[PDB]
């Protein structure tokens, strides 16, 4: 209605405690990376919003350039000043070519964010594979420790095995 | 030192050319106009002062850059892109809104992007409330503004010493004798007659924003008390009320159907394919299950698992309490355990409406811990902000009526809530000194508890059955007519066990008695409790904001407690919104915090330079390479001239660059020294470790010092400042004129002869008493708090004689957690006895001090327990479970009597004296 020797059990307490501590360190490494990568992903997504607002301002400027230039391109054409129109339109082309650089820069960040999003999921997967081992090694350590406390082993002798 | 900047003119024209990073915006605008004249459509532009630059700042917001004395490197635009726009409209709100975003470390657009009514109504209500108080502050007088800005720093509460008085502008000073117990109106009158040979002036300490005024005597001020005890003469200044104004200007119970929910789908799960996924679920109120924990059927491990299951609980819809939370947990079992993630959800919303429709809960990852529970009901209700990457569970609360249904009002609850000597003897035994039989007894005698046992309201709330709506209404009926409890009891009611909104409201109602002095002692604890709050708009948040607007110092420390956890995703939203409201109601202090932020921003970059240089080059070269980075115009101006984060009355004026340095530690702590018209002040900028642990300990030592000082016992402690400012970053106050024990010793009379050099002749007998008093206090403090890992490297002594401890890494038994014994070092006992092998008279005083100290803390033992209990919110490893709180119960020995506890303390004292020789 409800078994090895004490020295042999204490040996296994030392082994299982070492295996637990190693896995505890390994998880703390992966959790550090999980913490770190979460900050980096947020920064990247905040930077993409910045890219968007930058590009938004450039597109507002392109709207301003087309609306404002309608009056003066016509006026300089009447006065016979085709050279002033050439300055205006080439400047607009110089504005447009800069956007292509900023748009190209935004795409690189989006691709790094895609690669870093995979790594986040890969780390979290590696964490969730170790949790079974870590939780079980905590339980096993505790059960052997409680077994020896029942058997009546001194606290000083348990500390040697735990270390 | 140069960068190519895109310029966008309001005619649509685009200029592009290099400028220096150190060059300010006003200078940049002049170079722009000089190149704009050689580009089309120049004639149609107005003058440069008609326009203002706009950039995209680091938080991805447009910022109208009104202050053109800012350097482009200090502005920190995302890409080097400036755009000219019209300098008109409501520029006041525009300037503040952008300056807030940078200051809090979060863009205000991120609050808008959520499209959340709860957020928008918080912003609406709190900003309006805060703006009104700031307006009302300005209409009020100069004396009241002085109370707000520069509140009285007093000691916890007959001689005739000199005092060097001065006036604003004049170089001459006046030294003359004045008594210790005089009221400062008299002190001004004496100096005012000396000017010729009252109510329109106020006194001020030199090189400080600490003002002497009000009904209190001169002895109760910290500046005076420090000057009397040390020996030096107070140096004051007489400021006029005009100069102060210059600073001021310049139905639910119907629906009896059982509760249920549709578990639809999971998203973005990352687990081992061999296993199968299970969704554990359960309802909660505080840290108590309302019903059984329902579980789902098993599905194979993929990214997008599907269930589509009904999950019926054993509780009715009518029976649910106000603060009911559906707590989830995603696991990974084997078909015939692994916690992946968890998420909590409040059944009723902030407006009291029961939630319906689909809810996409973005889950938090599960950490394995010593408890190892199924669910995590103590966790935050707010969803994970990393939405696109992190996992989630699609669920759906079903419809239960044609129209929606609310949780009943206070009126309707009161209506439902209405209606021997043997059992009364049993109630005494339970409360004065809980099991299932005791719970039903107390609930039966709940009316007698209200009448005869007001202090045990907390006990009555736990025994109440929150899963039955009948029991809830009866408890709330009693609560709304419950008599006002003291501070000490009210602090207990703020804990995670008491989630109910009426209970919180009662707890805050009792805390309105707090003085600003006493509130400051519990401010850290009160900040941490906000993690347990469910909704954003709450009484504790309002209470904290009320006091911050009332008192500038409280507001200052409220800012940095909240700001320092903006990196933490679980509180970034909640804290960010409070910091917004605070900022709007204290625009004057915003300017101060902006200097502090940018000073701290440079010290990070300065520490990172020193960290990289320490690996490559040696220390003497790196120390010189540090000063070059400091001496640059952007770095020097930002670090120079600001109020200290550690104490905003203290003025950090001139950076003494040559005196600055760094230690060769794990995290390489910077040592910044200052000098101002008073004398010297220093700080340590630590980046790498978390300083909350060290702060909490220093706060509790400071609390002991106050508690001892209230009982007529000044143990000459050194509770120096410690302030977390950010992500593993913070300042720490330099205790000047001091050194570590290791550096002094590196034998028998090592510390004794150190005191002889620093206190020769008559001062020696004073410094020993300073040592004896201080050592006693720190012996008792470290004992009670359970502080291990003490040694020569982390213990210090001042030149005046006071010993003090530093850098508290571990406490409450931890190092595995065992009882840390009482520790008396042979070297300290040698100094206490004045170089003698046996000196029973002096050692008996020292024994007396440690006993008197220890007894005083037992009288206020519940305070320490209640405060430490609330700090569990902070998620410190060494202060997590109830056994950590138990350490304090045993060390103070509150279960035992005052005689019994003191007899046990003497045995631990006597055993420490024996262990000193060994
Ligand atoms: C260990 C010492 C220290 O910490 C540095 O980080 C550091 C960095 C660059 C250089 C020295 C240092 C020193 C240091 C070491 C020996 C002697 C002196 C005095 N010196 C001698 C030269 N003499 C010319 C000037 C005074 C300081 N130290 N740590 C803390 C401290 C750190 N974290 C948390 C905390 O709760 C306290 C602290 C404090 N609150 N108050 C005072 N000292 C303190």
């Amino acid at each position: 209605q409800q078994e090895d020797n004490i020295e042999a059990v204490g040996k296994k307490l030392h082994e299982y405690n070492t295996q637990f501590q190693e896995k505890s360190r390994e998880y703390d490494r992966l959790y550090e990376d999980y913490t770190r990568t979460s900050q980096e992903i947020q920064m990247k997504r905040t930077a993409i919003e910045a890219f968007n607002e930058t590009i938004k301002i450039f597109e507002e400027q392109c709207q301003t350039q087309e609306r404002y230039s309608k009056e003066y391109i016509e006026k300089f054409k009447r006065e016979g000043n085709e050279t002033e129109i050439q300055r205006i339109m080439h400047n607009y082309e110089k504005l447009k070519s800069r956007i292509s650089e900023i748009v190209d820069s935004r795409r690189r960040l989006e691709e790094d964010l895609k690669k870093q999003a995979a790594e986040y999921r890969e780390i979290d997967k590696r964490m969730n594979s170790i949790k079974p081992d870590l939780i079980q090694l905590r339980k096993t350590r505790d059960q052997y420790l409680m077994w020896l406390t029942q058997k009546g082993v001194r606290q000083k002798k348990l500390n040697e095995w735990l270390g | 030192q140069s960068v190519v900047v895109d310029f966008l003119l309001p005619t649509g024209v685009y200029l592009n050319f290099p400028v220096s990073r150190n060059a300010n915006l006003s200078t940049i605008k002049q170079l722009l106009w000089h190149r704009a004249q050689y580009e089309p459509l120049f004639h149609m532009l107005s003058g440069p002062e008609a326009y203002v630059f706009t950039c995209i700042n680091q938080t991805a917001e447009q910022q109208e850059l009104e202050d053109e004395q800012r350097r482009l490197c200090d502005v920190q635009p995302f890409l080097p892109v400036l755009r000219l726009v019209a300098r008109e409209g409501d520029r006041v709100k525009k300037l503040i809104n952008s300056q807030i975003s940078l200051l809090i470390g979060k863009g205000l657009h991120e609050f808008d992007s959520l499209c959340d009514p709860e957020v928008n109504d918080f912003r609406a209500k709190m900003c309006q409330f805060c703006e009104e108080a700031a307006a009302r502050r300005q209409q009020l007088g100069w004396e009241a503004w002085l109370q707000y800005s520069f509140p009285l720093q007093l000691e916890p509460s007959n001689r005739a010493l000199l005092v060097n008085v001065k006036f604003e502008g004049s170089e001459e000073s006046f030294t003359f004798q004045v008594s210790t117990k005089d009221v400062p109106l008299a002190l001004m009158a004496c100096a005012l007659r000396k000017k010729a040979t009252p109510e329109d002036y106020t006194l001020q300490v030199n090189g400080r924003h600490e003002y002497l005024y009000g009904s209190y005597p001169l002895c109760q001020f910290q500046y005076i008390c420090s000057c009397l005890h040390s020996g030096l003469t107070p140096h004051l200044t007489m400021v006029h009320s005009s100069s102060i104004l210059a600073m001021r200007d310049e139905s639910l119970w119907s629906l009896e159907q059982p509760f249920r929910i549709e578990l639809i789908q999971g998203s973005k799960v990352n687990a081992d394919e061999r296993m199968k996924l299970v969704v554990q679920a359960g309802l909660f109120h505080g840290n108590e299950m309302l019903c059984k924990t329902v579980s789902s059927s098993e599905v194979s491990v993929c990214s997008e698992p599907v269930w589509k299951q009904r999950l019926e609980f054993d509780i009715n819809i009518c029976d649910l309490p106000r603060m009911a939370r559906l707590c989830f947990a995603l696991y990974a079992v084997i078909e015939k355990d692994c916690p992946i993630a968890w998420a909590n959800l409040m059944l009723f919303d902030y407006k009291d409406q029961l939630k319906t429709g689909e809810r996409c809960l973005y889950m938090w990852p599960s950490v394995p811990d010593e408890k190892g529970e199924l669910l995590n009901p103590t966790g935050t209700v707010r969803s994970n902000p990393n939405t696109d990457s992190a996992a989630a569970l699609l669920i759906c609360l079903p419809e239960v009526a044609p129209h929606p249904v609310y949780y009943p009002a206070l009126e309707k609850i009161l209506e439902l809530g209405r209606h021997t000597e043997e059992e009364q003897l049993q109630l005494r035994e339970i409360l004065e000194r809980l099991y299932e039989h005791e719970k039903d007894l107390v609930w039966k005698l709940r009316h007698e508890v209200q009448e005869h046992f007001p202090e045990a309201l907390a006990r009555l709330l736990l025994v109440t059955k929150w899963n039955k709506h009948e029991d809830v209404a009866q408890m709330l009926y009693l609560l709304c007519s419950w008599p006002e409890l003291p501070v000490l009891s009210a602090l207990e009611l703020l804990d995670f066990s008491f989630p109910d909104c009426h209970v919180g409201s009662f707890a805050i109602k009792s805390l309105r008695k707090l003085t600003d002095d006493e509130l400051f002692q519990y401010l850290l604890q009160l900040v941490q409790v906000l993690k347990y709050e469910s909704y954003l708009d709450c009484e504790l948040t309002k209470f904290l904001l009320d006091r911050a607007l009332a008192n500038r110092k409280i507001g200052h420390f409220l800012f940095w407690h909240l700001r320092s956890e903006m990196h933490v995703p679980s509180v970034a939203l909640r804290f960010g919104l409070i910091l917004e409201a605070y900022c709007r109601g204290s625009t004057h202090h915003m300017k101060v915090l902006m200097k502090q932020g940018e000073a701290l921003s440079k010290l990070k970059a300065l520490n990172d330079f020193v960290k990289l240089s320490s690996q490559k080059t040696p220390k003497p070269q790196t120390k010189e390479l540090m000063h070059l980075c400091m001496r640059q115009e952007a770095y020097l101006e930002a670090l120079s001239h600001l109020q200290s984060p550690l104490d905003p009355s203290t003025l950090l004026a001139e950076v003494c660059v040559e005196q600055c340095t760094f230690m060769d530690s794990k995290m390489k702590p910077l040592w910044i020294m200052y000098s101002n018209e008073e004398g010297s002040v220093g700080i340590i900028f630590k980046n790498g470790d978390d300083l909350r642990q060290d702060m909490l300990t220093l706060q509790m030592i400071q609390l002991m010092d106050v508690l001892w000082k209230q009982e007529g016992l000044d143990l000459r402690m050194t509770p120096y400042g410690c302030l977390p400012t950010g992500d593993r970053t913070g300042l720490i106050e330099v205790v000047l004129r001091s050194d570590t024990i290791a550096n002094i010793q590196l034998n028998k009379d090592a510390l004794l002869n150190w005191l002889k050099s620093k206190n020769p002749g008559e001062a020696l007998d004073r410094a020993i008493e300073e040592f004896t008093l201080s050592c006693a206090g720190y012996c008792v403090a470290t004992y009670v708090l359970g502080i291990g890992d003490r040694h020569s490297d982390n213990i210090m002594i001042r030149e005046s004689g006071q010993l003090f401890h530093i850098d508290f890494g571990h406490f409450l038994g931890n190092f595995n957690r065992e009882r840390v014994p009482f520790i008396l070092t042979y070297d300290f006992v040698h100094v206490i006895q004045q170089g003698k092998t046996n000196n029973s008279e002096k050692f008996e005083r020292f024994r007396g001090y440690c006993e008197r100290a220890y007894t005083i803390l037992r009288r206020h033992g519940l305070l320490f327990l209640h405060l430490f209990a609330l700090m569990r919110a902070a998620g410190l490893p060494e202060l997590s479970c109830s056994k950590d709180i138990q350490y304090l119960k045993d060390s103070l020995a509150l279960g035992k009597t005052e005689e019994e506890a003191l007899k046990h303390f003497r045995v631990k004292f006597n055993e420490a004296l024996r262990e000193s020789w060994k």
